[PDB]
């Protein structure tokens, strides 16, 4: 009663005679354009996709930190002075970006990897499940990790358990896509994908199977050679001469980071180097009943007597046998998988599937 | 409810036929003047009310009414580029105490830069010239950028960092027009400071041979060459040169009247690494009675960037080994694990000292 | 209202008021700069000839998991991600993947690796995965590759042909359809000439 | 803007045109594949044909000025366009003496400074590398305190690092 | 604070009853009599506080020592249940537009904890009075439902004509956010930081030490040298935002006031603490005051600690893993967490004891 007369009769009157005004500030035709710069005397210039030019005064509806070089407001008709700032929704800019919230992934697929789990979760996880660690003992963590190893490993699942756990944004970035046909677009993209990643969250940024530059073998895509500086090296300005105060985590992996100049890398920013191997027989037996967990086995078949025939097979080689057991069982169409199913699987991975060169060998 | 203030100018400010203004430049001058529109359309007009007669230059531009062309109120030039207004930082983090050590490569930076912009009437009574330009190189891995955030905090002016990707743009000859750029805020923001980071990606000397498209990158420096020393002796501020690749860069480029003080960063010796952990001891938690000069020699002789490191991974020991704070047990640990354990590639530690 | 406004939506924008009036039609299928869309061609196993002992290859193992989307889920097995071809150009191992198509109801859709780069504000790396979202929208998409390699016509017979680069991407983007969609409803298909033309990646 | 250049050459007077850092026009080569040119190559066929056809003959002159001849247009040199070739070899003994001289003349200094001495300690130094020498002179009175530039500064800014100079507690024995 | 005794009915009770407030500024007293008896009332401490608003003469009309005698009363009978009634009915006989202050105050701290819709459109009538604002992030503590659902009511109050409403209006939210930082607070405190009136912004900067209790600086690292730019426009600028500032490092930034616990118990020490110092900070902020009316929160500091005894005292360590000690043992704090082995019977954090099995028996 008393309160409603100073807050609800003054607010529902300076509504409605706010919504009269706005068909006289707000026309129909609503013009809009490409702000350029903007100058402290509330006076800025406006470029419409028909690429006029017009100097007019800074209305309301907006404020000094709103408006930035390089973004859209909007018009009157008649006048052509800037109504208001339109902010951009939908996504910044592109759709297919590899953001995504919460995926599916949990800790127990990923398992027998926990020697070199406990390394990253702790540079990467942890200060973001639990900021107080370092914020309070006062060390900074690592700004991104590395992996090297053999193929097969299962490099790719290490990383897709984090971004279910951490629940924020989730990045990545294909290494292959680094370079462009067009020169000088190389250091373009990789300036927009921190410019994402900076805006919203520390969020995760995962770079995977580096081929860029490396042994040439793009013919279609010609950089003469110099655009292989500036494309690599925007990589290496963003993690170092970036003010940055921890929060962008960025992660490469792929088969062999050797060939890569190791300035690249950036030393003493990532303080973290997991390396990978092939598992054991104690390992394997732990994987091979991850993949045959979801799968129908009949009561002859064994997992410690697949694990014995398996020699010299990485975490890849094991789920590529129990795809191809289920496939020569869904010809016949059967409900449990027989053992005879196993062992013309086990034998066809390892031959035809799997190519095993000598390398370095000296038996 | 900011809003409602700026309503009652709504019937001036907005209804007026003054401001739909049309925005121009003069491309001639007769004391009748020839403006070119973005239409690719020409006028000539003369002054307006409130113009005055020297407030117009030639190459400026100038805006104008949009029915009937007149002069209104000029506006400062360059209004094209949008890319230069992002170069420009405020208030870096890194302040000028966070380099570590006492190495006289501090003191040879403040004096070519900070000391004739804070005091630059103690050179004019000897009536020298300052240098111009500066050199800082050395290996990756020294902190160098560091050095570059620290200037900038006791500058307490305009700053900018230029990449050495961003000049290089998407079409040939829009490079030329990025040097351009920056040596025109230096006339209109005095007493600034540019850098150059990576310098190699831009800088010339790439010969000719075999590659057939080497000379889209030599012009960029034919240019900023040009756009610093030119024929008219045109500089105010301080040029930086930084780069971790000395033996690519063009020699003319290396040679001095464009750059006067030269300053290569070092490893730091036993007295250099030992300010490298005080420094950081301050920081995470010390043992009472621990003393880091036997861990500083323990190490190698190696990059600033692996020191650090050190400190980092000392404090992350206590979370496996159940350990309250980091004692020396850790320490020593670290020591065989930044170290000893990383010496596969992911560093450089003097790998790279040409190419 | 704007309820039955939706984007790219084609419609008539009054003079005098400046305002809406109709609705006149929608976006074409075509988009971008090439978009190749087909559906339901007109490819059987009847036209195909000889090939029959290598139609059962292509059925139980492309086909098969497309229409009966169970088997394989309680199998505890995963859905392959794409088949590729080995033979000779020219022998009709294009006309394979057009036939699978209309069998089990999709759109056909092929891959130009040239085009894939261009050069705009936000959209130059877009065009490359761009292909990803309009199988995205449409489920049936059973996505194909074209432009392999040198047969011969154009130069750089050796080397890369340029497809390692989009035909890596877009088997890495299967991915995130299972992480985070939890389920797959693209397939690449591949086909190449001999067996050391693709990456040891692949 | 070079057709507009030599346009205005005429009503302008012989304005004597200065064009520096040549290095950017001149190159030809061929074009198979990669490595697009020819955009470059348009603005050379102007410099070519503007001052040849229509215009060198009296009021019209043209000073270039480059820093390697070992890329260039072999056609560019002509008796129409470049004539001369000079040739700007290092300072000679006297001739450093003098340049390191003027260099000063802003300086304040006792007037003790032999620099027909300093000459001799500079060894194949160009035109640049001499007017570091002052400058990192000026810098020695400052650290010092000293009110005036003495002999020893410019021995010891020669010390100092300006060109072949590292010094830094190396020692070979 | 916190302590009980009955000695000063004979020292602190009759010097009160000087009226030295609106002459000599004395007789302070009042609030040293708040922190005696806590949770309980009494009957000559009450009657000396109402002879000073029972004379209502030229020389007591003075505005700045009107709340000095309400929070007295607010702290007595804090918490007393249906029994305030009975006091607002005697307060309500002298009619004095200093008995508004007074029933907005002392009446929201008894029902303190609980929810009404009466009560709150009571506050706000009163506005056409600094504790009216605070008196409803006050009872909204113990609804955890409406304390989050009061922070839009708190920008809801801007829509007044006079600015001494909106200047209180980030009093009341440190109140409801004095236990743990939230996002949207800081997004409400950044308007008030920028403003005309300097009561407005100076109001602000003492209620994000309030919000960011328990830690340093997490999102007001930005927020807290933001301010530089204000040390030129004011001198008073200097100690009022160094002020906040040293409260989130208050107790080498472990320690930190909060009402709330793992057995949701509200502790009226804190309150008279932050709601007496909320009101009249420093001497320029609302009316003339002077500079000692903002020591009252050294007495409510509760530091946050974890230990573990046996019989006498012998130290038994633990296994802890928190923020720095990961894996403690003996003479560290935690927050929200215990260890693997077996507690007596808090269960909780603090100084516990352990008692193993003869099963499983886990020690050092």
């Amino acid at each position: 009663f008393v309160s409603n007369s100073e807050i609800l009769k003054p607010f529902e009157k300076k509504q409605e005679e706010e919504k009269k005004q706005l068909e006289e500030i707000r026309g129909n035709p609503l013009s809009i354009g490409t702000l350029e710069e903007i100058i402290d005397d509330d006076h800025a210039i406006v470029t419409s996709p028909t690429m006029p030019d017009y100097y007019v005064s800074i209305l309301s509806f907006v404020d000094k930190e709103l408006l930035e070089p390089g973004c859209s407001v909007l018009l009157h008709h008649k006048t052509m002075s800037i109504v208001g700032v339109l902010q951009d929704d939908a996504d910044p800019m592109v759709s297919v970006m590899k953001m995504d919230k919460s995926p599916t992934e949990s800790y127990s697929d990923i398992g027998g990897l926990e020697s070199q789990i406990q390394e990253i979760k702790e540079s990467v996880e942890l200060p973001l499940t639990h900021p107080e660690l370092y914020e309070e003992m006062g060390i900074k963590p690592p700004k991104g990790v590395i992996l090297y190893g053999a193929p097969g490993t299962g490099k790719t699942l290490l990383a897709k358990a984090v971004a279910n756990q951490t629940s924020a944004t989730f990045l990545r970035i294909v290494g292959s896509e680094l370079i462009q046909k067009y020169l000088g677009d190389g250091p373009r993209l990789c300036r927009q994908i921190f410019k994402v990643a900076g805006e919203n969250a520390p969020s995760i940024v995962f770079i995977d199977e580096i081929d860029a530059i490396g042994t040439k073998r793009y013919d279609s895509n010609s950089g003469g050679e110099r655009e292989i500086q500036r494309t690599m090296l925007e990589l290496l300005n963003q993690l170092d001469g970036f003010d940055d105060r921890g929060d962008v985590k960025v992660i490469m992996a792929t088969n062999k980071i050797e060939t890569l100049d190791p300035a690249l890398i950036r030393p003493g920013r990532i303080d973290r180097k997991i390396l990978f191997e092939n598992p054991d027989l104690s390992t394997k037996k732990k994987i091979l009943g991850i993949h045959t967990s979801k799968m129908n086995l009949s009561e002859d078949v064994n997992l410690e007597t697949l694990v014995t025939t398996k020699d010299d097979l990485s975490g890849a080689d094991i789920q590529a046998m129990c795809t191809e057991a289920g496939l020569l069982a869904l010809r016949e169409r059967r409900m449990q998988v027989t053992a005879e199913d196993f062992k013309q699987a086990k034998e066809r991975v390892m031959k035809n599937k799997v190519e095993e060169n000598l390398e370095g060998l000296y038996l | 409810a900011p809003s409602h203030l700026w309503d009652i100018m709504g019937d001036r400010q907005r209804l007026g036929e003054e401001h739909p203004l049309q925005v121009a430049r003069c491309t001639k001058i007769i004391k009748k003047y020839v403006i070119n529109l973005k239409q690719i359309a020409k006028f000539v007009v003369g002054l307006g009310e409130r113009v005055s007669p020297t407030d117009i230059e030639e190459g400026m531009r100038v805006g104008v009414d949009r029915s009937k062309y007149n002069i209104e109120l000029p506006l400062p030039p360059r209004i094209d580029p949008s890319v230069t207004m992002m170069t420009v930082e405020e208030k870096p983090d890194v302040t000028y105490s966070d380099v570590g050590g006492c190495k006289d490569q501090i003191e040879k930076l403040r004096e070519v830069v900070e000391l004739p912009l804070l005091s630059p009437e103690r050179f004019a009574t000897l009536g020298i010239d300052p240098p111009k330009g500066i050199l800082l190189y050395g290996p990756p891995g020294t902190g160098k950028t560091l050095c570059a955030r620290a200037v900038a905090n006791r500058t307490d002016a305009t700053f900018i960092r230029v990449i050495g990707s961003e000049l290089v743009q998407k079409y040939v000859g829009e490079g030329a027009r990025m040097v351009r750029e920056l040596f025109e805020m230096a006339r209109t923001k005095k007493a600034c400071i540019i850098f150059f980071d990576e310098i190699d990606a831009v800088g010339g000397a790439r010969f000719d041979d075999g590659a057939g498209g080497d000379n889209e990158v030599q012009r960029t420096m034919l240019e900023l060459i040009t756009q610093l020393d030119g024929f008219d002796p045109r500089g105010n501020i301080k040029v930086m040169f930084a780069t971790n690749r000395p033996n690519t860069l063009d020699p003319a480029l290396l040679r001095p009247g464009r750059i006067d003080r030269k300053v290569e960063f070092s490893l730091p010796d036993l007295e250099g690494r030992a300010n490298i952990f005080r420094i950081h001891s301050k920081s995470m938690s010390v043992e009472r009675g621990i003393r880091w000069e036997l861990i500083s020699r323990l190490c190698p002789n190696s990059t600033g960037a692996e020191l650090r490191s050190v400190c980092t991974e000392a404090g992350m020991f206590a979370i496996r080994a159940r350990r309250k704070v980091a004692t020396e047990k850790d320490f020593l640990k670290a020591v065989d694990k930044v170290i000893s354990g990383y010496k596969k590639f992911s560093s450089t530690s003097r790998y790279m000292q040409y190419n | 209202n704007v309820k039955d406004l939706k984007a790219s939506q084609r419609v008539c924008l009054r003079s005098d008021s400046y305002m809406l009036h109709k609705v006149l039609e929608n976006k074409a299928d075509p988009l971008v700069s090439l978009m190749m869309v087909e559906k339901v061609p007109d490819s059987t196993y009847d036209m195909v000839g000889g090939l029959t002992k290598q139609i059962k290859e292509i059925k139980e193992v492309i086909e098969l998991p497309v229409k009966h989307p169970e088997l394989f889920e309680s199998l505890g097995i995963a859905q392959p991600k794409g088949v590729i071809l080995y033979g000779p150009p020219g022998t009709g191992k294009t006309l394979l993947a057009r036939a699978v198509a209309h069998h089990t109801d999709c759109k056909f859709i092929r891959v130009s690796g040239a085009e894939l780069v261009q050069k705009y504000i936000g959209e130059g790396s877009r065009m490359v995965r761009e292909l990803f979202v309009m199988a995205r929208e449409h489920a049936p998409s059973i996505i194909f590759m074209d432009e392999i390699d040198s047969i011969g016509s154009t130069r750089v017979e050796g080397s890369g042909g340029g497809d390692s680069e989009v035909q890596r991407t877009m088997l890495e983007l299967l991915n995130q359809l299972d992480g985070f969609e939890t389920s797959k409803n693209i397939k690449i298909i591949m086909a190449t000439n001999r067996l050391d033309i693709l990456d040891p990646a692949l | 803007l070079v057709r507009d250049a030599f346009a205005l050459a005429k009503e302008k007077a012989p304005t004597i045109i200065f064009i520096d850092e040549l290095d950017a026009i001149g190159t030809k080569r061929f074009d198979s594949e990669k490595s697009g040119d020819r955009e470059v190559q348009r603005t050379m066929l102007e410099l070519l044909n503007q001052l040849d056809g229509f215009s060198s003959d009296d009021r019209v002159k043209v000073l270039a000025a480059t820093n390697r001849v070992d890329v260039l247009d072999p056609a560019l040199l002509r008796s129409g366009r470049l004539d001369r070739k000079i040739e700007f070899p290092l300072p000679s003994e006297d001739s450093r003496a003098q340049i390191l001289q003027i260099h000063s003349r802003k300086m304040t200094t006792d007037d003790d400074i032999n620099w027909q001495e300093l000459a001799r300690s500079t060894d194949e130094f160009n035109g640049a590398q001499l007017k570091a020498v002052t400058v990192e002179a000026g810098m020695i009175a400052l650290r010092n305190g000293q009110s005036s530039v003495k002999h020893e500064d410019f021995v010891e800014g020669i010390s100092e690092v300006q060109a072949r100079k590292s010094k830094s507690v190396s020692f070979y024995a | 604070a916190g302590s009980k005794n009955d000695e000063v009915l004979g020292l602190l009770l009759p010097i009160a009853a000087s009226t030295d407030l609106p002459i000599e500024t004395a007789a302070m007293a009042s609030l040293a009599l708040a922190h005696v008896f806590v949770g309980t009332c009494n009957g000559d401490i009450t009657t000396s506080i109402m002879d000073n608003f029972l004379e209502r003469t030229a020389i007591e009309l003075k505005t700045d020592w009107v709340r000095f005698l309400a929070l007295a009363l607010g702290i007595l009978y804090m918490g007393q249940g249906e029994q305030v009634d009975d006091v607002l009915e005697t307060i309500s006989a002298i009619e004095h537009p200093m008995t508004s202050a007074i029933e907005v105050l002392v009446g929201s701290c008894a029902y303190t904890g609980t929810g009404d819709v009466l009560l709150i459109q009571d506050l706000l009538h009163r506005l056409t009075l600094a504790y009216a604002v605070l008196g409803i992030a006050l009872i909204a503590l113990g609804e955890d439902i409406g304390k989050e659902m009061s922070l839009r009511h708190f920008g809801h109050l801007m829509h007044y004509g006079n600015e001494h409403i909106r200047r209180m209006v980030p009093l009341a939210m440190g109140i409801v956010s004095v236990s743990d930082p939230q996002m949207k607070v800081f997004d409400t405190l950044t308007r008030f930081s920028h403003d005309a009136d300097l009561e407005v912004s100076m109001n602000s900067i003492f209620a994000m030490g309030l919000c960011g209790a328990g830690t340093n600086n997490a999102r007001l690292a930005q927020l807290l040298r933001q301010l530089a730019s204000y040390y030129s426009r004011e001198q008073d600028a200097l100690f009022i935002t160094r002020l906040a500032q040293g409260l989130l490092h208050l107790g080498k930034g472990t320690m930190t006031m909060d009402v709330f616990n793992d057995a949701h118990v509200l502790n009226k020490v804190t309150l008279a603490s932050i709601l007496t110092t909320a009101v009249g900070l420093v001497s320029p902020s609302f009316m003339l005051k002077h500079h000692q009316l903002f020591y009252m929160l050294n007495a409510g500091i509760r530091p946050k600690f974890i230990l573990a005894l046996n019989d006498e005292g012998e130290p038994i360590k633990v296994n802890v893993r928190v923020g720095q000690p990961v894996l403690l043992n003996h003479g560290e704090r935690a927050e929200l967490e215990t260890d693997e082995y077996i507690s007596y019977t808090s269960h909780i954090e603090g100084v516990v004891i352990l008692k193993k099995n003869p099963d499983y028996r886990e020690e050092e």
